[PDB]
């Protein structure tokens, strides 16, 4: 296994990783980042 | 009379640009650059496009 810096919350239970990948990946460039989808009302 | 009266103005009348170089770095780094409430979306609408 190797060391790595990643933050981790704990909710409820479970220890889940928190990633907000915008920064490492899809960046300063022409990728949709997902998680911006839009609805109809 | 003539030892004390030019060691207070040029120690201060050779440190004027030493009253010089803090005034014009912030008048073109304050003459380019104008406001604010649109950086704000500089991280709220612009990656992919």
């Amino acid at each position: 296994n190797a060391r790595v810096p990643a933050d981790l919350v704990i909710v409820g239970d479970k220890l889940v990783f928190l990633e907000a990948l915008e920064r490492r990946v899809y960046q300063a460039t022409r990728v949709a980042y997902p998680l911006i989808g839009n609805i109809d009302i | 009379r003539a030892i004390q009266q030019m060691a207070r103005n040029l120690r201060t009348v050779s440190d004027s640009f030493e009253r010089g170089t803090a005034d014009q770095l912030l008048g073109v780094l304050l003459e380019k650059a104008p406001p604010l409430s649109l950086l704000s979306p500089i991280n709220k609408f612009q990656p992919e496009g």
